[PDB]
């Protein structure tokens, strides 16, 4: 550990945007679409498309972790937390080479295959108080699901059903714990924000996460369902999460496509409500596949050598 | 299931541009990639272009990429298909096809090459000439030829512009053992078929052999009394 007091800011990292950037070209010569579609203003109102059409190689794109070294004249500073907002001042920072591997999923709702919660669930947010920003949830523990271009995914009816709990005690213990917490599916949007949308073997699915997030601080749902089934469908016209603008790809192939990945995360995002009576209403987000970096970044920071 | 319905056949002149519409109807257009295949007279299917309509991205074919274009009306259920810079060699039967791709309104695409529904054809002709109406010209019955039997004879529609040209004999009756050959192209930039029947002798002389020649472009419904003269 480095024997200093240092400033962070998880939502104003630079290595968020570093690898954002970076994935993005980890994408353009690893799927690249039939045709890409793109909005097209010189500002005057009228926006001509601009086409793109690009040979269309099916290939099981399958994500390697990602290392991120400082090289010379820079170095790397880790914090040290059971509980870091990633959004302050760090005590037990420290100095490192390179980020822990990281595997680059794009997917919204749900964060797979990150990083888990050492000490228990924690959720940051820019601002818990603007029902605009993101809540990026840490699993300290994640939930299993998998997934299959048959049509659908497949997910512990009884760990999600746990986990929406230490879950929405955590929420309570940062909104009111006399205030009810209350779990409802997307509000409306675009396909890939309204569903757990994600790529498995360069097809992307887009899951209906209605089951995931339909959770009231009452009842249950686990009458004859020993786990819960998404049922999920793969689009070929999509709309890209790297830049405004439509993509089709082309249609599945291989005998078979599959996906078991560690639910190890969520970006939630509670409704305003306009301060109504304790009934804070949590809705899937994400969308924004920056948030999803930082979740894996929120501890990190690169500095220039001294 | 739909059903593809196509603008009428136009007569362009070189250099000039056309456009051919094509409703789509039956089932959920944007669900449909159509594609636009012509076939020259005697020629056969060139692949022209298709339109993945739903994304309104359409690709063309090498030869043509400048001079087409491929646009579909979501509003209307129509696509297009318009050629600039028309040639005479562009004179031909322009075909609008489509085929089903799947929930396409909902992301899902096959993006299929091949042509499930076709249209009905739509002919275009591209040349310098003018539309003109025939003139039928009996052929003498061989009488100083064939006997004994059945003799033949028929007319001998000439000089006609665009296309194309029906043909029946006696009001619409005696088209039995009829054999309407299809036009030719003279150098003039007109065209010129021949209907003839063998019929026997010795019915000539009885019944007043007429073939029934109509040109709708021209508005010019010919008859010819075909004397065993
Ligand atoms: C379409 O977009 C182009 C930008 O390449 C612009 O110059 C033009 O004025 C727009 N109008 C057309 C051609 O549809
Ligand atoms: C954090 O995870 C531990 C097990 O890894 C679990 O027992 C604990 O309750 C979790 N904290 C909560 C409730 O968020
Ligand atoms: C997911 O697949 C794994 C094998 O990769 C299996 O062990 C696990 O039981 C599956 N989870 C389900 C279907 O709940
Ligand atoms: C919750 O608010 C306070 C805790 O700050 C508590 O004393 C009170 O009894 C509770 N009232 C409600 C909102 O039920
Ligand atoms: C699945 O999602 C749609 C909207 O995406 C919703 O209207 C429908 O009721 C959901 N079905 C399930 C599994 O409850
Ligand atoms: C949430 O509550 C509503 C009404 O009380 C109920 O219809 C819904 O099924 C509940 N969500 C689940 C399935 O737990
Ligand atoms: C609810 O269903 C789950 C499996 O879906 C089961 O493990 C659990 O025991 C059920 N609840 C009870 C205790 O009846
Ligand atoms: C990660 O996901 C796989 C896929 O189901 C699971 O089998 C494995 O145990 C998980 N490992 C972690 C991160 O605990
Ligand atoms: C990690 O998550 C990805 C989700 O894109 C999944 O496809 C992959 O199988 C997971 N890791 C494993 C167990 O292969
Ligand atoms: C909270 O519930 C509704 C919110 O629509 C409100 O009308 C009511 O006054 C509040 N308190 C009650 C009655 O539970
Ligand atoms: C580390 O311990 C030394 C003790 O001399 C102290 O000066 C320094 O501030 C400490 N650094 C931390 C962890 O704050
Ligand atoms: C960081 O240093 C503090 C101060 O001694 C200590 O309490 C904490 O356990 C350390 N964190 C770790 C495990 O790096």
């Amino acid at each position: 550990l480095e024997n200093v007091t240092e400033n962070f800011n998880m939502w104003k990292n630079n290595m968020v945007e570093q690898m954002h950037e970076d994935i993005i070209s980890l994408w353009d010569q690893s799927l690249k679409p039939c045709v890409k579609l793109t909005p097209l203003c010189v500002g005057a109102g009228s926006c001509n498309t601009s086409v793109i059409t690009q040979a269309c190689p099916k290939v099981s794109f399958e994500p390697i972790p990602i290392h991120y070294c400082a090289p010379a004249g820079f170095a790397i500073l880790k914090c040290n937390d059971k509980k870091f907002n990633g959004t302050g001042p760090c005590t037990n920072v420290s100095t490192v080479q390179c980020t822990h591997g990281i595997r680059p999923v794009v997917s919204t709702q749900l964060l797979l295959n990150g990083s888990l919660a050492e000490e228990e669930i924690v959720i940051r947010s820019e601002n818990f108080t603007n029902n605009a920003k993101t809540i990026i949830v840490q699993l300290n523990e994640s939930v299993v699901i998998n997934c299959t271009g048959a049509g659908h995914c497949n997910l512990s009816k009884t760990q999600w059903e746990n986990t929406l709990e230490q879950i929405a005690i955590k929420l309570k213990e940062q909104f009111g714990n006399n205030k009810t917490i209350i779990f409802n599916p997307s509000s409306g949007g675009d396909p890939e924000i309204v569903t757990h949308s994600f790529n498995c073997g360069g097809e992307f699915f887009y899951c209906n996460s209605t089951q995931l997030f339909t959770w009231n601080d009452t009842r249950k749902l686990n009458n004859t369902g020993r786990n819960i089934t998404l049922p999920c469908r793969i689009k070929q016209i999509i709309n890209m999460w790297q830049e405004v603008g439509k993509a089709m790809y082309a249609p599945p192939i291989r005998g078979q496509i599959r996906c078991s990945s560690n639910i190890t995360g969520l970006l939630l995002t509670r409704d305003g409500g306009k301060d109504t009576n304790g009934t804070e209403i949590f809705r899937p987000g994400g969308g924004d596949m920056r948030d999803n970096w930082r979740s894996e970044l929120y501890k990190y920071k690169v500095v220039k050598i001294e | 299931e739909v059903q593809l319905v196509e603008s009428g056949a136009e007569v362009k002149k070189p250099g000039s541009s056309v456009k051919v519409s094509c409703k789509a109807s039956g089932d959920t257009f944007i669900r449909y990639s159509f594609t636009w295949v012509r076939q020259a007279p005697g020629q056969g299917l060139e692949w022209m272009g298709r339109i993945i309509t739903i994304l309104d991205v359409a690709h063309y074919a090498p030869h043509l990429q400048g001079r087409v274009t491929i646009t579909a009306d979501k509003s209307t259920s129509t696509v297009y298909l318009e050629l600039r810079n028309l040639r005479s060699d562009d004179t031909a039967v322009y075909f609008c096809a489509g085929v089903y791709e799947g929930e396409a309104d909902e992301g899902e695409y096959d993006n299929n090459g091949f042509l499930k529904h076709w249209g009905q054809g739509t002919l275009v002709t591209v040349s310098s000439a003018s539309t003109k109406g025939p003139s039928v010209f009996p052929l003498a019955p061989s009488s100083k030829s064939t006997s004994g039997g059945t003799a033949a004879l028929g007319c001998l529609v000439k000089d006609y512009f665009p296309e194309p040209v029906t043909v029946s004999w006696n009001s619409g009756a005696l088209t039995s053992g009829v054999h309407t050959f299809p036009a030719v192209l003279q150098s003039s930039g007109l065209y010129s078929l021949s209907s003839v029947v063998t019929v026997p002798s010795s019915s000539l002389g009885t019944q007043t052999y007429i073939c029934n020649v109509n040109h709708k472009p021209s508005n010019t419904k010919v008859d010819k009394k075909v004397e065993p003269k």
